[PDB]
C-alpha cells in the first residue's frame, strides 16, 4: 500500500537530503528506552547515558494532505520542545 | 557616605547568547540578615521598568527565569542566561541600603551585538530659505553606525544638540543627528567624527 | 480531442475532465461532483492528483505538469485551461 | 490581579500646579508605601519620592530637588496616590511614575508625560536638506508639543526612514529631522495635529 500512491524507493536507501531521493527506504525494527528523571538515577546509582532535557509533540495541522508535512508545523514543534528545555538554536550541535 | 552603585555601560548582547552584567559597590551590601540590599531594574524602551532581581539573587514573579542573580559582598552578577529579541533596554543597579533613592543609576545601554560598521558621516548644509527665515541649522547626520560611542565635531563647538534613535530590528544599528543651530551672521566663517567604526578622523565640511 | 467542431469543444471537455474527477474520487454516482469546490476539499490529494493527470493526459492526449492540480485548484479552472491549452 | 494606572498629564508653564492620581486596584492599599519616579526623557531616571504607610505612619520623604514644593498624600477608602505638583520648574517636564514601594519598586505605572515648556503651541518651519551631491531629509524645526509624525513619498517609503527623536531647545520648541538614504527627487509630510498645519515638501539638491 505504500507502494500505491508511489511514496517508496526502488532501492530501499533513504536517500535523506540527497538529489537521489526517491521516496522512503521502508525498513522494519525496533528501539526502547529506560527514561529516569535526572536527579532519581543519580541517587539511585543507575547508569545515565544521556538526558532528555525536552520534547514536543505538535501536530502538521492542515496540511496539503495526510500524509504531506507541514512546513510551519515542525518549526513549532523544533520550537516547543526548544522552550521547554531551556535550550536553542545555538546549543544543539548535531540533529537527528 | 553614599555607596557608590554603578553598572558597566556599552553591553553588547546578540539573540541567543549568554551575557552577564557586573556591578560596583564601595561600601558592602551585604547586610547583618545574610541577604544582599541591591535590585535589579529593566526600564524597557517605550515602557515602564520592571523588577527583575531583588536581594541580590531573588527574582520577581511575571519575568521567567532566564534573569538568574548572584554575588558576592561588594561585587554582584545578573547572569541573563540568555537574550531573546525582546531583551533589550537599560538595566539598572538600584541598591537599597540608604533611602533616599533619588540616582537610579545611569544605566546600562544593552544592544543588540553585531560586528563594528562604518558610520555614513553625511555633512548638510542648511537651507537658504532658512537663512533667509532668520535661522540655520546646519546638520551633521550619522546613520548606520554601532555602537553608538562618537560625538560630532563643529569645528572652522558648544552649539551642538543630540539626537539619536534607539535600534532597529532587521539592520541593528543606530543613528545620530548632530543639530548646530546657528545665527545670522556667523554662518560664512566643518564636521567630523571619532567613532570606532574608522581610526582617522573624516573631515568634511558645508 | 475534439478538432474545434463547435464551441461545445468547452462543454464537451468540462464534461470529460467532470468524468474522470468522477472516476478518480471513487463516486460510484458520476452524475454530480461540486464544480465550485477546490482540488483540496473533494479527497483530490496526491494519488486522486496523480491518476486525474494521467487519465487527462491520456484522453486528451496532454502533458499535464506535475503540479497541475495546484496550478488550477477548481475543475472549472482545470478545464478551462485544458481546453486552451490548444496549440 | 494588580494594576497601577495613572492620569494627570497636561501642558503647563514654569511656576503653576498640575495633578498626578495614582489609581490602585487589586490589593490592599494601606500597605504598600507609595512612591513617585521621575524619568528624564532619553536619559536616566531621577526618584521623586514616597509616602509611608498609614499603618507605618511614619513621613514623607522626598528628593532634595524638591523640597518645599512636591507633597505626596494616600488614602484607603478611596484608594488614590497623590503627587502635588506646586511651583513647577523646567526640570520638571519628564515622564512621572508611580512606584509600589518605598525601597521595592516592584511595580511600575504606564507613565504620565508631564510637559513644562514655556512654548505655545504652532505650526513647525520644516526645513529641508540639499544633499551634498547621499540622502535626503527635511527638518521639523519650530513646533510644539510632541505628538509628531513625519514620513516619507507620503508614507509609501519605509526602507531608510529614520524619524530622529524629539530636539529640545532652549526656546520651549522641538526639532525633528527625518532622512532617507537612497541614491535618486522624495516627498516627505510632517502632520501637527494640535495646530492642523499641514505641510508637504519638494527636495532637490
Amino acid at each position: 500500500d505504500f507502494s500505491r500512491m508511489n511514496s517508496l524507493a526502488p532501492d530501499g536507501r533513504c536517500k535523506a537530503f540527497s538529489a537521489g531521493a526517491n521516496g522512503f527506504g521502508m525498513a522494519e525494527g525496533a528501539g526502547m528506552l529506560l527514561l529516569e528523571r535526572l536527579s532519581d538515577a543519580r541517587r539511585n546509582g543507575h547508569p545515565v547515558l544521556a538526558v532528555l532535557r525536552g520534547t514536543a509533540v505538535n501536530s502538521d495541522g492542515a496540511s496539503n494532505g495526510l500524509s504531506a508535512p507541514n512546513g510551519r508545523a515542525q518549526v513549532r514543534v523544533i520550537q516547543q520542545a526548544l522552550a521547554e528545555s531551556g535550550l536553542g538554536p545555538a546549543d544543539i550541535d548535531a540533529v537527528e | 557616605d553614599v555607596v557608590m552603585t554603578q553598572s558597566p555601560l556599552s553591553l553588547p548582547v546578540t539573540p541567543g547568547e549568554p551575557a552577564s552584567i557586573s556591578c560596583r559597590s564601595s561600601q558592602s551590601l551585604l547586610h547583618s540578615n545574610g541577604y544582599n540590599y541591591l535590585d535589579w531594574y529593566l526600564q524597557k524602551p517605550g515602557q515602564s521598568p520592571q523588577l527583575l532581581i531583588y536581594l541580590g539573587s531573588n527574582r520577581a514573579s511575571g519575568v521567567p527565569d532566564r534573569f538568574s542573580g548572584s554575588g558576592s559582598g561588594t561585587d554582584f552578577t545578573l547572569k541573563i542566561s540568555r537574550v531573546e529579541a525582546e531583551d533589550v533596554g537599560v538595566y539598572y543597579c538600584m541598591q537599597s541600603l540608604q533611602t533616599p533613592r533619588l540616582t537610579f543609576g545611569p544605566g546600562t545601554k544593552v544592544d543588540i551585538k553585531r560586528t563594528v560598521a562604518a558610520p555614513s558621516v553625511f555633512i548638510f548644509p542648511p537651507s537658504d530659505e532658512q537663512l533667509k527665515s532668520g535661522t540655520a541649522s546646519v546638520v551633521c547626520l550619522l546613520n548606520n553606525f554601532y555602537p553608538r560611542g562618537a560625538k560630532v565635531q563643529w569645528k572652522v563647538s558648544g552649539n551642538s544638540q543630540e539626537s539619536v534613535t534607539e535600534q532597529d530590528s532587521k539592520d541593528s544599528t543606530y543613528s545620530l543627528s548632530s543639530t548646530l543651530t546657528l545665527s545670522k551672521a556667523d554662518y560664512e566663517k566643518a564636521c567630523e567624527v571619532t567613532h570606532q567604526g574608522l581610526s582617522s578622523p573624516v573631515t568634511k565640511s558645508f | 480531442l475534439a478538432s474545434l467542431p463547435a464551441p461545445e469543444r468547452e462543454k464537451a471537455l468540462f464534461e470529460l475532465v467532470r468524468s474522470h474527477a468522477a472516476a478518480v474520487l471513487g463516486h460510484a454516482s458520476a452524475e454530480r461532483v461540486p464544480a465550485d469546490q477546490a482540488f483540496a476539499e473533494l479527497g483530490v490529494d496526491s494519488l486522486s492528483a496523480l491518476e486525474l493527470r494521467n487519465r487527462l493526459g491520456a484522453a486528451t492526449g496532454v502533458r499535464l505538469p506535475t503540479t497541475t492540480v495546484f496550478d488550477h485548484p477548481d475543475v472549472r479552472t482545470l478545464a478551462a485551461h485544458l481546453t486552451s491549452e490548444l496549440g | 490581579e494588580v494594576q497601577l494606572v495613572q492620569s494627570g498629564g497636561g501642558l503647563v508653564q514654569p511656576g503653576r500646579s498640575l495633578r498626578l492620581s495614582c489609581t490602585a486596584s487589586g490589593f490592599t492599599f494601606g500597605d504598600y508605601a507609595m512612591s513617585w519616579v521621575r524619568q528624564a526623557p532619553g536619559k536616566g531616571l531621577e526618584w521623586v519620592g514616597f509616602i509611608r504607610s498609614k499603618a507605618y505612619g511614619g513621613t514623607t520623604e522626598y528628593a532634595a530637588s524638591v523640597k518645599g514644593r512636591f507633597t505626596i498624600s494616600r488614602d484607603d477608602s478611596k484608594s488614590i496616590a497623590y503627587l502635588q505638583m506646586n511651583s513647577l520648574k523646567t526640570e520638571d517636564t519628564a515622564v512621572y511614575y508611580c512606584t509600589r514601594g518605598g525601597t521595592l519598586f516592584d511595580y511600575w505605572g504606564q507613565g504620565t508625560l508631564v510637559t513644562v515648556s514655556s512654548a505655545s503651541t504652532k505650526g513647525p518651519s520644516v526645513f529641508p536638506l540639499a544633499p551634498s551631491s547621499a540622502a535626503l531629509g527635511c527638518l521639523v524645526k519650530d513646533y510644539f508639543p510632541e505628538p509628531v509624525t513625519v514620513s516619507w513619498n507620503s508614507g509609501a517609503l519605509t526602507s531608510g526612514v529614520h524619524t530622529f527623536p524629539a530636539v529640545l531647545q532652549s526656546s520651549g520648541l522641538y526639532s525633528l529631522s527625518s532622512v532617507v538614504t537612497v541614491p535618486s527627487t522624495y516627498i516627505c509630510n510632517v502632520n501637527h495635529k494640535p495646530s492642523n498645519t499641514k505641510v508637504d515638501k519638494k527636495v532637490e539638491p
